[PDB]
């Protein structure tokens, strides 16, 4: 649901 | 740890702003482009800006760009605090959604004065008269957080304080939808703490103020409530100003 946020904390 | 938890924090902090307080004082003192009317504004478009609409939707569209790029620069920080990157990423995200723009007005503040704020990476600066000229509802976004900023900039926080009141608004354990709320409330506790005893050894003259900043903290939560209140009124009744992608999830169910 947060798809961009989510990717940027995983990097 | 407590002296060396401030500097892990302050470190991130000057590693991942690209503007901060002590460069927006130099440059505010002794030369930004003043934007002040239409043809100022045209003219600083030509020479700050790349790539038509109303001067309203054009300045929103450039707002919304540079707001994309502190969210990235928020993230960025927020990982760099002890304790973050070991939640769960679903409470990552619940604390940057309800967070960054509460830590964004706040660091709106050092690069305000009463005239204007400094813009583009320091080569602008519009003034706070043009942005009230400017036509409903747009006139309506700058104006309560140059209020807020005046308030915040008469505690005379530096760097050092910014970072470690940033740091405290991201990890609050109270956001809607925390999994996990023990955890945060015990990293919130020690930043908290660490900014407590910092304030007393920087600004041993002014007693209260600490509870001074924990009540910004939550005037600023009473900010963003507002702000994404006006930020729905022009997502439904205006045609040209849609949000960027990632602006729309932080927004999304926000208030
Ligand atoms: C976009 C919404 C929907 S409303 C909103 C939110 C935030 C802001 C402040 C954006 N801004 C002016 C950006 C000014 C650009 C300038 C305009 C004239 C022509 C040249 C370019 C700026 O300097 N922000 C600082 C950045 C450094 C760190 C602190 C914050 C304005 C509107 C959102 O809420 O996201």
């Amino acid at each position: 649901r947060h798809k961009i946020l989510h990717r940027l904390l995983q990097e | 740890d407590l002296k060396s938890l401030a500097k892990r924090i302050y470190e991130a902090y000057l590693k991942n702003f690209n503007m901060n307080k002590v460069k927006a004082r130099v440059i505010l003192s002794g030369p930004p482009f003043v934007i002040h009317d239409m043809e100022t504004l045209c003219m600083a478009e030509k020479t700050l800006v790349a790539k038509n609409k109303e001067a309203e939707v054009r300045i929103f569209h450039c707002c919304q760009c540079t707001s994309v790029e502190t969210v990235t620069e928020l993230t960025e920080f927020a990982k760099a605090i002890p304790g973050f990157a070991n939640l769960d990423l679903n409470d990552q995200v619940t604390l940057l959604k309800y967070g960054v723009y509460e830590a964004i007005f706040a660091m709106l503040s050092s690069v305000m004065n009463k005239d204007g704020m400094l813009v583009a990476y320091g080569n602008g600066f519009i003034t706070r008269e043009f942005l009230k000229s400017l036509r409903k509802p747009f006139c309506d976004i700058m104006e309560p957080k140059f209020d807020f900023a005046m308030k915040f900039n008469a505690l005379e926080l530096d760097d050092s304080d910014i970072s470690l009141f940033v740091a405290a608004i991201i990890c609050c354990g109270d956001r809607p939808g925390l999994l996990n709320v023990g955890h945060i409330e015990k990293m919130q506790e020690g930043i908290v703490h660490v900014l407590r005893l910092h304030l007393q050894s920087n600004h041993p003259d002014d007693i209260f103020l600490f509870p001074k900043l924990l009540q910004k903290m939550a005037d600023l939560r009473q900010l963003v409530t507002e702000h994404a209140q006006l930020v729905q009124i022009i997502k439904k009744t205006e045609s040209d100003a849609a949000l960027h992608p990632l602006l729309q999830e932080i927004y999304r169910d926000m208030y």
